[PDB]
């Protein structure tokens, strides 16, 4: 799969292994990322709704793409999209899962063990996988092609045990929920600033957003700050607001401290506020 | 737990033509569903009647102006003749219930006592087509009728016949409703505003004729007489549906 | 100067224009988006930010009659609501037939919008069309029993309803306005 410039490849064979090469060939500034590394996805598990498929798509790629700034996305057979991040700095590079498409289909079901609806991937904007969802036994969709539904993408630390626990459409509580949206919205950051930085803006609206994902990063780990103080713990509270990037924020954990009674917390993060004038 | 929303809603925070549109439907709704003619919204219609002679000047420039992208053009048209059917459906229903109570409105303007004048409540050109039509009529009935009747039964803005000359709106006529609360989103500055059983909050208007007190609560809709609705209507709380 | 059947009430075209001046959101197929290297929407009725802002194969959110005009043209095609699945719809048919005497949680344009999702939008739908347009039908005859249920008590006083679609308001407004106007004028001559 290519976007512009840029060349995605997966490799198979049996003496080699899985792997995947990226490479810019451009009109110039020749410069090959990676070659050949291995690829960390999961091929599929080799009654005949899967097995005609299989015998087409041995791989298990559904589909194979880049995404809207350029970052390199695979869909698996596990049914989760594989984001490549900071694939420009090669001692840096990550293979990011932001969905597990499974875990947020038995979400809008709520709860049920759903098997007649799948995602089809067609392309990753930001924060948003454009996908049909198939309905029926077969996996493919058909040539009366419906409108691609939108699917945001969620960081997967959704563990099932406690949402069946708490809803004796699925809930989420808004401690997990704070930690997914600050997971989520890190890991945004890095890549809309990477991408800033390196490739530029390719509209107006990338610097906007950028700051409203640090402001959504930071009212996440202010609710992670409260679950911290409700019960007493004060070094988890410090190494959650450490973590804390905008100094507007950091008034908003001293006022939870106020609330919690914690003094020791409010002289520890005065003393990072007088690291953060200089 | 701590309970944090306060603190985050104020780190949160550290005349529009769209809204002059949807208080025109609001007049627009409110008027044909009432029996009785509302007041003029003048500096609203004066700032629409500015806005789409603007939109004129400014669709026929663009003409003059002219790849070829003629959507932002067709949005253009059908937004201008949208807002004409707006503004032509308004004043056509106003002039009409003008014209159903127009005895009522020169004994209204004839009436010093009485604080309703035609200039809060009609247009300039809702005032003269009011003022030739009573004279027009007046014409035509006495050159019809009211000639070969004697000094006593000439007059039409009479009141001690045995049936009454003069048309009067139906003050209690009942109406579907559906309530707003307050225009603005802050609840606790409304006095009228009291708070119920099972959370939902009420308006409470007293009938008089039958002498009964009833609840409106908010995010329902009703049928009620227009006396009862008038003073919530004036001061803007409910939507005549 | 206003016709004697537009009157006292709304014609069924008028709330087609009501229901038409509503946000909604939508998939556009054409690309006016200004890149780093056409002149402009610039609509005085409605938020003109997210029609300049129109990218293909997103969700936006334009108003209705600009949607139905973009899907004849086929520039772009309109997304129904959440409400307007099968999954929905059976729950709202499940809370009709739960509750007898209150009506379901559905919007206030749940009939005027369907029917011109349904003449407009005929390959936009995720769901088919046809088990929609049965729940449908089958949501506006439980709604009519409800609605003839609860016309035994017109009462000279007031009369309350939760949740009527207004297009069913105008299905009602003249036969219920009249007969209590009539009821009130034979109570209050009754009077003394």
């Amino acid at each position: 799969t290519a976007q512009n410039y840029r060349v995605f490849s997966v490799h198979y064979s049996q003496f080699h292994g899985l792997s995947y090469s990226l490479s810019e060939l451009g009109t110039s500034s020749k410069r090959y990322y990676k070659r050949e590394c291995p690829l960390p996805m999961s091929l599929p598990n080799i009654k005949d709704a899967n097995l005609d498929y299989y015998n087409f798509n041995p791989m298990g790629i559904k589909s194979l793409f880049f995404s809207s700034y350029g970052d390199p996305c695979i869909f698996g057979s596990d049914n989760t999209l594989l984001l490549l991040s900071k694939w420009r700095s090669p001692e840096e590079s990550k293979w990011l899962p932001i969905l597990d498409s499974n875990m947020e289909i038995w979400k809008m079901s709520g709860g049920k063990e759903t098997t007649d609806i799948h995602v089809w991937p067609l392309a990753l904007a930001y924060d948003t996988l454009n996908c049909i969802l198939v309905k029926g036994k077969h996996i493919w969709p058909e040539f009366p092609l419906p409108l691609p539904s939108e699917m945001e993408i969620r960081m997967p630390v959704f563990v099932k045990s406690k949402l069946l626990e708490e809803n004796k459409e699925i809930q989420i509580p808004v401690s997990m929920a704070a930690e997914e949206e600050y997971l989520r919205s890190k890991v945004l950051s890095e890549l809309l600033t990477d991408t800033l930085e390196n490739d530029g803006e390719m509209y107006g609206n990338e610097n906007e957003v950028l700051a409203a994902l640090n402001g959504a990063y930071d009212k996440a780990l202010l609710r992670l700050f409260a679950s911290a103080c409700s019960d007493q713990n004060v070094e988890k509270a410090l190494s959650l607001a450490h973590e804390l990037k905008q100094d507007r924020a950091l008034t908003a954990a001293v006022k939870i401290s106020e609330r919690a009674e914690l003094p020791s917390l409010v002289k520890k993060i005065n003393n990072i506020r007088e690291a953060r004038y200089e | 737990d701590i309970n944090i929303d306060d603190i985050l809603a104020e780190l949160d925070k550290e005349v529009s033509p769209q809204q002059d549109f949807s208080d025109l439907m609001k007049s627009w709704k409110n008027e044909r569903c009432s029996p009785e003619l509302l007041p003029y919204p003048h500096q609203l219609m004066k700032r629409l009647l500015n806005r789409i002679s603007m939109q004129s000047q400014l669709i026929e420039n663009i003409s003059m102006g002219f790849n070829e992208s003629k959507l932002p053009l067709l949005c253009m048209e059908t937004e201008l003749e949208r807002l004409k059917f707006v503004i032509r459906s308004y004043i056509r229903c106003r002039l009409s219930k003008i014209d159903k109570f127009s005895l009522y409105l020169r004994q209204l303007n004839e009436d010093e006592n009485s604080l309703i004048s035609l200039t809060d409540l009609l247009s300039k050109d809702e005032i003269k087509y009011h003022d030739t039509h009573s004279l027009i009529w007046l014409k035509l009935v006495n050159d019809s009728i009211l000639k070969y009747m004697p000094e006593e039964l000439q007059a039409i803005n009479d009141t001690e016949g045995s049936v009454n000359m003069i048309d009067e709106p139906d003050w209690n006529k009942f109406v579907f409703i559906h309530v707003n609360g307050p225009p603005d989103g802050k609840w606790n500055e409304d006095p009228l505003l009291q708070e119920n059983e099972f959370g939902k909050p009420c308006y409470t208007v007293t009938i008089p004729d039958l002498k009964e007190e009833v609840e409106l609560t908010i995010g329902s809709i009703y049928v009620m007489r227009y006396e009862v609705i008038r003073d919530l209507l004036r001061d803007d709380k409910v939507a005549l549906i | 100067s206003l016709p004697a059947h537009l009157q006292q009430t709304f014609s069924p075209e008028e709330i087609q224009f009501i229901v038409e001046n509503e946000p909604i959101k939508i998939f556009p197929r054409i690309t006016t988006r200004q890149k780093i290297r056409h002149t402009r929407w610039q609509l005085i009725t409605t938020d003109d930010k997210a029609l300049n802002n129109m990218v293909a194969m997103r969700s936006t959110e334009v108003v209705l009659w600009i949607a139905l005009l973009l899907k004849q043209q086929s520039k772009c095609s309109i997304v129904a609501p959440q409400w307007l699945t099968t999954k929905e719809l059976d729950r709202k048919i499940q809370y009709e037939k739960t509750h007898p005497d209150r009506f379901s949680e559905l919007p206030w344009n749940w009939l005027v919008l369907a029917r011109i999702l349904f003449n407009k939008a005929k390959d936009d739908f995720h769901d088919p069309i046809h088990e929609l347009r049965g729940k449908i039908q089958d949501l506006r005859e439980i709604r009519q029993i409800k609605v003839l249920k609860g016309l035994k008590y017109l009462n000279e006083s007031h009369l309350q309803l939760d949740n009527l679609s207004l297009l069913e308001i105008n299905e009602l407004r003249p036969f219920i306005t009249e007969i209590m106007d009539k009821l009130r004028e034979i109570h209050t001559a009754s009077l003394t």
